């Protein structure tokens, strides 16, 4: 048995590989849920900053999901539950930065404002219950109005009504929110048309 | 057992392109030998085939089938059956392998966008931009295209392979000032990496003949919102009674949209001061001199690989003024350390490289290339007598040797000793250099890259600008090799034979060796 | 001594270089009527309008040569190499194109020496050298005024320096002063060149073009000077007794005309004729020194130059999969009466035969134009030399998709 020594020295790679190789070669090795869950947190703790490669975070998600079904009896099911939530929020934060980048560049070569709305909508659909739903929704609203401004004169009223639909959808989703003031100026500009 | 006569050809399913144009692009006619690749290779493999003519235009939901009918006697009648789907919109872009570089840095240089329609030229251009950026390996890149026929969209996976660029001197290539002044969440003992910004420091600490300090910084996306860049640098140096030189500069670059979107304009403003007493290798001997210079440079760059290019070109046209104090703006050894409190000139340059493959390429990508070099320069003067003693050209040899000094511009001319064409009292105020090079690479890999070459060169320089003559050149030929190191720049070996005499003497010609370091 | 070693270059501006690019150099120099849109042609400015819409052309060339020189029973050979064109060309409108480039106009090169001994026992050696030339840098444009017809102009800076020396040295003598007179002619002025082309659509597949070119008579700004050096050596510069003179230099009226037939884009043939009115030019100098005056009047004197040339190129079955079906095959021959007047009579007469290729780069539209030439110059009087010169040339037309926009 070695993994816990590598875990105490914060060498998460060796700790992880000495734990997992032992409970892969035999379903519990001889350390059972302790090795599994130490390996899960060790794999979690190598997590990059939210805009690097992310390769270990998908692996962490699937490893914890498969832990929940190898040992559903464990008290560490909760300790994996909130961990997979934290990982999901980081994965969503990556997509949120992507959508923010497309809003920042804007109507530069290409379009990039239609890109912003579809990127953040993909975020909303791929991870339904994240914290960042408010930020994603307000980013949709801002990008909707931004596209409505610069569109061709035959095709502006439809973008305006899409913007007002997003306004009422944001109110339906969040009857109160810290971002309502800018939303309401967007509404007051678009409801005229 | 098969037939052998092409009796007719036919089309069904097409709407997007005219039937006669596809007859031409299929390159067939009735009354010709019946084959199969003759059709297939021209419909499903080659770059002008009909299938590619649909695929590259974003119509990826397609299929095709050569129908054979009237299989009688010697003949077959043929009908092209194809499917036109809906033009694919990009749904997602996934990028992986970026160990040490935020996605912010790379997604801003992509030419494709989520929500726009797919096209081959945009994808190829995006891969060219990534290759030229240099933070990833220029080889072994290929996109993982995945379509979805239910929603009718496509998502592109970009698997990338990383390499770190760093070399007394230091060449931090992905160093961030924002991460320096305010760490994100944990600096964790690491340098403040990211954002694609670059920092560089260099200097000599010999101190008994040479001493120097220098620093530079470059931000390719200033403000993080547009492709316009900021560049700043500064330097200082002693050399043994001594000579003192220091200065700094600030510049600003911008991508254009007029001829094409490859052109980049650059503007820069610079300051320098020279400090001397009882010094002797310059015409100036005692005093202090200044110069303010404004430079405009127009450049276009279209190559594929920085380290061993195989297609494209690199053109530059530059002009560098300093204000004309001799005119009414400023109006009024014998007196030469006089009147050069402020130095005056206007320097012009033209510089072009050309790369072509000579054996297809793409296939057997090791390839073989022919290069081409051309550069001209003029250091003009507003007034016949107040010619600048600083900024002159120095030519002959490796070129690197001249960076023991910073008041001149050193130009390699291969096969002629070092600084041979421009000795003391014959400083160069105009030059020309030309050359063919034929190159073959031995190895191209992530860590190290190797190639061998043979060359023909001609060049010259003049102390008097009015005697510029690009058809009277000192001529050379030879062979050489170069090495790119994992944690150092180039090192290479060049041999050259100088055929023609200099100033009536053959002493500097003949066999010569040059030892290149860093990068030309 | 970077373009010639022919001792005829002791007269006039040297020998005129033909600014014939890669295709014309193999095709005998038939450049007036040509509209080959894949390569550059500065010899007739109306040719620029043939360039494809999105393309940028950049071209330069190199020549290698071996000259066999013969006269009076003596035989010798000299070998040399040169740089002899460079240009850019691009399109500005559906009806206009522009080009900028750098060209030679004429070059000089000769060293011809001698060693002697008098009956009194004194040994002496003479040495007559020469160096320099005239050069041209140009900006030109061509426009379509009608669907068949194009016109264009070249405006050129025109500068150079020709230097010619005479020496008298006395090997073995302990201490003495050497005599050397170095006459130099710096020139800096401008040159104008005009041209037009017309194309006719014969028989629905062929086409026939005719072209003409013209440049007017001109008088040049210059700095003619008569230096005599005395006492120079391996250690000392001697003394220079300079002498500045009011000399007049000119360029003559020049005319040229030719045609090119073309078939199925597989075959082209054509022929050119040109004449330069050198004998109607007023060269001269004013001075009180007859020796100088005589030399000027004997070194700058001319006769009318004429040139006749014919050539062709053939490109067989360019859609079949075999590389020798993509290679342009070229041939030509030409005849010239050079402008040299030595004594009162005309000096020489020359002939040439040429052949070359058009090697294309696959997956590109660049062209490599290896070409070769044989030229014979025959002296028309017994005291003058004969030349057999062999030459091989390399030239790359670089061509990339340049002005494209989304």
């Amino acid at each position: 048995m070695l993994g816990m020594s590598y875990y105490n020295q914060k060498d998460y790679q060796t700790a992880a590989q000495t734990f997992i190789t032992y409970f892969n070669t035999y379903p519990r090795g001889t350390f059972t849920e302790l090795a599994r869950f130490h390996a899960g947190k060790s794999l979690f703790l190598d997590t990059p900053e939210p805009r690097l490669d992310q390769s270990s975070t998908y692996q962490a998600i699937q490893q914890l999901q498969m832990f929940m079904e190898y040992f559903p009896n464990s008290t560490k099911k909760q300790e994996a539950q909130d961990m997979i939530f934290a990982l999901q929020d980081k994965l969503v934060l990556k997509e949120l930065y992507s959508a923010k980048l497309y809003y920042n560049l804007g109507n530069y070569l290409g379009n990039n404002y239609e890109s912003c709305v579809i990127t953040a909508q993909n975020a909303l659909k791929d991870y339904p219950y994240t914290d960042y739903r408010e930020e994603l929704s307000i980013l949709i609203l801002r990008a909707r109005h931004e596209m409505a401004i610069y569109s061709v004169e035959d095709k502006k009223m439809d973008r305006y009504r899409e913007t007002i639909d997003e306004y009422y959808a944001f109110k339906n989703e969040f009857p109160e929110s810290k971002y309502l003031k800018e939303a309401e100026k967007i509404f007051n500009e678009s409801q005229k048309v | 057992g098969q037939k052998y006569y092409l009796r007719n050809v036919t089309w069904v399913g097409n709407t997007l392109y005219p039937s006669e144009q596809l007859n031409f692009l299929l390159r067939m006619k009735k009354g010709d030998v019946y084959n199969q690749k003759l059709l297939g290779e021209r419909t499903s493999t080659d770059d002008d085939a009909i299938g590619n003519l649909y695929y590259n235009n974003g119509y990826l939901f397609y299929n095709l089938d050569p129908v054979e009918v009237n299989i009688v006697g010697d003949s077959i009648d043929l009908e092209m059956r194809i499917y036109e789907g809906r033009q694919a919109t990009i749904n997602k872009i996934n990028i992986s392998g970026n160990d040490r570089l935020y996605e912010n840095v790379v997604r801003r240089e992509l030419r494709i966008r989520p929500g726009q329609l797919f096209s081959k030229d945009d994808l190829m251009r995006s891969l060219r931009e990534i290759q030229q950026m240099g933070h990833f390996d220029p080889e072994k890149l290929q996109p993982d295209i995945q379509p979805d026929p239910v929603n009718g969209t496509v998502d592109i996976g970009l698997p990338l392979t990383s390499k770190a660029n760093d070399q007394l001197s230091l060449k931090f290539t992905n160093f961030s000032v924002a991460n320096l002044l305010r760490p994100g969440e944990n600096y964790r003992g690491i340098l403040p990496q990211g954002d694609g910004q670059t920092l560089t420091i260099s200097g000599q600490t010999n101190a008994k003949y040479y001493q120097s300090y220098s620093i530079s910084f470059f931000d390719p996306w200033f403000g993080g919102k547009r492709p316009n860049s900021l560049s700043v640098s500064a330097f200082f140096s002693v050399q043994t009674k001594s000579i003192k030189m220091w200065g700094l500069s600030l510049g600003w670059g911008k991508r254009l949209k007029w001829p094409d979107d490859y052109f980049t304009l650059s503007a820069e403003l610079a300051y320098q001061r020279y400090n001397l007493k009882d010094w002797q290798y310059f015409p100036v001997t005692n005093g202090k001199c200044n110069d303010l210079s404004l430079s405009l440079t127009l450049a276009r760059n279209s190559i594929d690989n920085p380290i061993f290019p195989r297609t494209g070109s690199d053109f530059s046209l530059s002009v560098q003024l300093t204000p004309p104090y001799s005119l009414f703006d400023g109006k009024d050894q014998d007196n030469m350390n006089k009147l050069h409190r402020w130095v005056e000139y206007h320097k012009w340059k033209f510089k072009a490289k050309t790369y072509t493959p000579l054996m297809d390429y793409i296939a057997h990508p090791k390839c073989l290339v022919l290069m081409t070099r051309t550069e001209f320069g003029l250091l003009g003067h507003y007034n016949k007598y107040k010619k600048s003693p600083f900024g002159t050209f120095d030519v002959g040899g490796d070129g690197m040797t001249g960076y023991s000094s910073y008041a001149t511009e050193s130009i390699a001319l291969r096969g002629y000793e070092n600084s041979s064409l421009t000795p003391y009292g014959k400083e160069g105020y105009a030059y020309a250099r030309l050359g063919i090079e034929l190159r073959y690479p031995l190895m191209l890999e992530t860590s190290t890259n190797i190639y061998v070459l043979g060359f023909l060169e001609a060049g010259n320089a003049w102390h008097d600008i009015s005697k510029f003559n690009p058809f009277d050149l000192k001529r050379s030929a030879g062979i050489g090799v170069r090495i790119f190191l994992p944690m150092i720049g180039m090192m290479g070996i060049d041999w050259g034979y100088g055929f023609d005499k200099i100033n009536g003497s053959k002493e500097y010609g003949g066999s010569q060796f040059h030892f290149i370091l860093g990068q030309e | 001594q970077n373009n010639t070693n022919s001792p005829y270059t002791r007269y006039g501006y040297g020998d005129l270089s033909d600014q014939s690019f890669g295709n014309s150099k193999a095709m005998g120099g038939i450049a007036f009527g040509l509209r080959d849109g894949a390569q550059i042609n500065p010899t007739n400015p109306a040719s620029y309008t043939a360039i494809d819409s999105l393309t940028f052309l950049f071209e330069g060339g190199v020549s290698l040569q071996n000259m066999n020189i013969s006269g009076g029973g003596l035989k010798l050979n000299a070998k040399n190499a040169s740089f002899d064109y460079l240009a850019m060309q691009f399109r500005l409108a559906p009806w206009m194109a522009m080009s900028v480039g750098l060209l030679p106009y004429s070059n000089v090169g000769y060293t011809v020496s001698d060693s002697q001994t008098t009956d009194n026992g004194l040994a002496y050696s003479r040495s007559f050298t020469g160096d320099g030339g005239l050069h041209q840098m140009y900006v030109g444009a061509g426009v379509k005024v009608l669907k068949n017809l194009s016109v264009g102009v070249n405006a050129s800076y025109f500068w150079g320096d020709i230097t010619r020396t005479r020496g008298m040295f006395y090997p073995g003598t302990s201490s003495y002063d050497s005599y050397q007179r170095k006459m130099v002619t710096s020139i800096s002025d401008y040159k104008l060149d005009f041209g037009a082309q017309y194309t006719q659509a014969l028989n629905k597949k062929s086409s026939l073009t005719i072209g003409a070119v013209y440049s007017p008579k001109h008088k040049l700004n210059n700095d003619y000077t008569s230096i005599v050096i005395m006492g120079a050596s391996s250690s000392s510069y001697g003394t220079e007794y300079k002498d500045v003179l009011d000399a007049t230099f000119e360029l003559p009226n020049t005319f040229g005309v030719g045609f090119t037939y073309n078939y199925d884009k597989r075959l082209t043939v054509g022929a050119d004729y040109s004449l330069q009115q050198w004998s109607k030019t007023n060269f001269g100098v004013v001075t009180s020194d007859e020796n100088v005056r005589q030399d000027f009047n004997e070194t700058f004197t001319y006769c009318d130059r004429t040139k006749i040339s014919v050539g062709a190129e053939y490109i067989p079955n360019l859609i079949g999969r075999s590389y020798f079906a993509h290679i342009k095959y070229r041939l030509g021959a030409y005849y010239t009466t050079p402008y040299y007047k030595i004594d009162g009579k005309k000096a020489s007469r020359e002939y040439g035969v040429t052949a070359g290729f058009g090697l294309p780069v696959p997956r590109s539209r660049s062209i490599l134009s290896i070409s070769g030439q044989f030229v014979r110059v025959k002296g028309l009087e017994t005291n003058m030399v004969n030349e057999n010169i062999f030459r091989v040339s390399i030239g790359l037309t670089f061509n990339e998709r340049w002005f494209f926009k989304r």
